[PDB]
């Protein structure tokens, strides 16, 4: 019953700020790290960014300076806040949850991130 | 940055076939490498782990292997469900990167 | 100590702040001391000639 809804936020005039969100359910913000994943039409995927179980933000060196994340941990809520949208952005943006598992190499312990849960889907237009 | 490279971008094959995709990356990115499964208009599903570690449900005939560089999966008993787009996602470097996409049909 | 060490906060009383492994990652060798061999064993020999006395 674990799941990640997101809902369509309609088409947006070019030059604004593109305000997305993610509703967690089954399981809560903690532990894990929630990113963003795009995919524009007839293209394969694209990463945007991430916020890490440290609470650290990663984010794609091609967006730059307009990217912005948090996590409203009381309404378990993951937003994303990308600014001067143009119309190169038009894609669905998914919201993901970077999973750690351990796995040992020979000697080496590493947490690896594998973006376990995806979103269903947030169809972005803009003209 | 590491970049994913995926090939062949379309392979076909009927019903009960078995396929190797593969993936090969530009540095040495060690065992981890994901995929992922986009049936088309869905959102994609995560398939393989760390490159050999199955899913929990993913039937076992999907498989991967190796460590380097050229990253394979291998899918066994082809069922209509298996007719998807998938991607390879890199998580050794903080830039992420993911494939190209291996349009997966029927002949 | 050849493991990264990730140390965790947790407020364990207003003001009060306890400090604990939350995780722990990287190589897992156990922790160590490498002492030089060749050195050591002269320096057990200059040791030993002093302690004949
Ligand atoms: C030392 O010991 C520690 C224990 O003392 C170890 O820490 C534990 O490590 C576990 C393994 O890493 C980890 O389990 C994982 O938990 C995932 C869920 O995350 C939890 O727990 C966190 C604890 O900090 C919480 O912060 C999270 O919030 C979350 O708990 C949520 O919290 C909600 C409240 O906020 C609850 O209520 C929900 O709230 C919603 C709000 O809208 C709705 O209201 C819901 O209706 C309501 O229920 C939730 O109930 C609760 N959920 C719980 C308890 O799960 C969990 O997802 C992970 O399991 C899945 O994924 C792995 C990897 O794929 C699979 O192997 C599993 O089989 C499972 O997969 C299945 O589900 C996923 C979807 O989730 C599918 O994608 C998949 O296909 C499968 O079907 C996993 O259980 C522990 O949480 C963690 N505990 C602590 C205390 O941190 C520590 O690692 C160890 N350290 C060392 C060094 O050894
Ligand atoms: C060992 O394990 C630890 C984790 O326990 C690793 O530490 C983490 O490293 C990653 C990078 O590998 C860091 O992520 C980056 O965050 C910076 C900005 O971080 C700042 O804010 C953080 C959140 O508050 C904070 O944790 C940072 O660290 C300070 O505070 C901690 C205590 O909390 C202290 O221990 C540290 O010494 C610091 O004082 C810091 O203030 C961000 O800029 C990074 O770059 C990414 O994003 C940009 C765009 O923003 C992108 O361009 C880059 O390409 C990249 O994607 C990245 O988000 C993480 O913050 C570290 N976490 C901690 C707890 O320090 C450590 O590296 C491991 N070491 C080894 C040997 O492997
Ligand atoms: C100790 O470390 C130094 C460098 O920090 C190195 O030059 C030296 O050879 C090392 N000696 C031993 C005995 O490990």
């Amino acid at each position: 019953q674990a799941r990640l809804q997101q809902w369509e936020g309609r088409p947006l005039k070019p030059a604004e700020t593109l305000s997305l969100t993610c509703g967690v359910h089954g399981v809560g913000l903690g532990g894990s790290g929630w990113g963003w994943i795009r995919q524009p039409p007839g293209q394969g995927l694209q990463w945007i960014g991430e916020i890490d179980h440290d609470g650290s933000h990663k984010h794609n060196p091609a967006l730059r300076s307009r990217l912005s994340m948090s996590l409203d941990t009381s309404r378990n809520q993951v937003s994303l806040r990308l600014t001067s949208v143009t119309a190169a952005d038009t894609a669905i943006y998914y919201c993901v949850r970077v999973y750690r598992e351990k796995f040992l190499i020979g000697e080496f312990l590493t947490d690896y991130r594998f973006m376990d849960m995806w979103g269903t889907g947030t169809t972005v237009i803009v003209s | 940055a590491i970049q994913l490279t995926q090939a062949p971008l379309t392979v076909s094959a009927s019903i009960g076939d078995t396929i190797t995709l593969t993936c090969r990356a530009s540095q040495d990115i060690s065992i981890w490498l994901s995929w992922y499964r986009q049936m088309p208009g869905k959102a994609p599903e995560l398939l393989i782990y760390a490159a050999s570690t199955l899913r929990g449900g993913v039937p076992s005939r999907f498989s991967g292997a190796r460590s380097g560089t050229d990253f394979s999966l291998k899918i066994k008993n082809l069922q209509p469900e298996d007719f998807a787009t998938y991607y390879c996602f890199q998580s050794d470097s903080y830039p992420r990167a993911f494939g190209q996409g291996t349009k997966v049909e029927i002949t | 100590r050849p493991n990264n060490n990730t140390r965790k906060s947790i407020r364990i009383g207003p003001g009060q702040a306890f400090y604990a492994t939350g995780d722990i990652i990287g190589d897992i060798r156990q922790a160590h001391c490498n002492v030089s061999k060749a050195t050591w064993n002269e320096t057990l020999g200059k040791v030993v000639k002093q302690l004949r006395k």
